[PDB]
């Protein structure tokens, strides 16, 4: 029962990191993004602070 | 649809398991058997021989 689960259990996780991790760009660059209303120079600085 | 893949796995895991369970009781209880009979059917022949 362990091993038939630990091994679907695991590809799930596996599944939810990339997928997490994509949350993780969407938040920064929507954020980075955000800069557009300042300067493009504030791009530079805020895009740096993210990607 | 990450919790079906889920739960249905835990519910295949448990039950596939306790199939496996079952399934190895059945062999020792058929071993157990067969052995017993085995046993008996032995002395026996030898007994009806002599006879
Ligand atoms: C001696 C009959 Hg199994």
């Amino acid at each position: 029962a362990l091993d038939s689960q630990l091994t679907n259990d695991f590809s799930e996780k596996s599944s939810y990191f990339q997928s997490q991790v994509d949350k993780i760009r969407k938040e920064a660059y929507a954020g980075a993004a955000a800069g557009v209303v300042a300067g493009p120079f504030g791009l530079i600085i805020s895009y740096s602070i993210a990607a | 649809l990450s919790r079906f893949k889920q739960e249905y796995s835990q519910a295949a895991s448990v039950l596939v398991g306790d199939i496996k369970t079952l399934l190895m009781d059945s062999q020792d209880k058929y071993f157990e058997a067969t052995q017993t009979v085995y046993e008996w059917c032995g002395v026996a022949t030898q007994l009806l021989a002599a006879y």
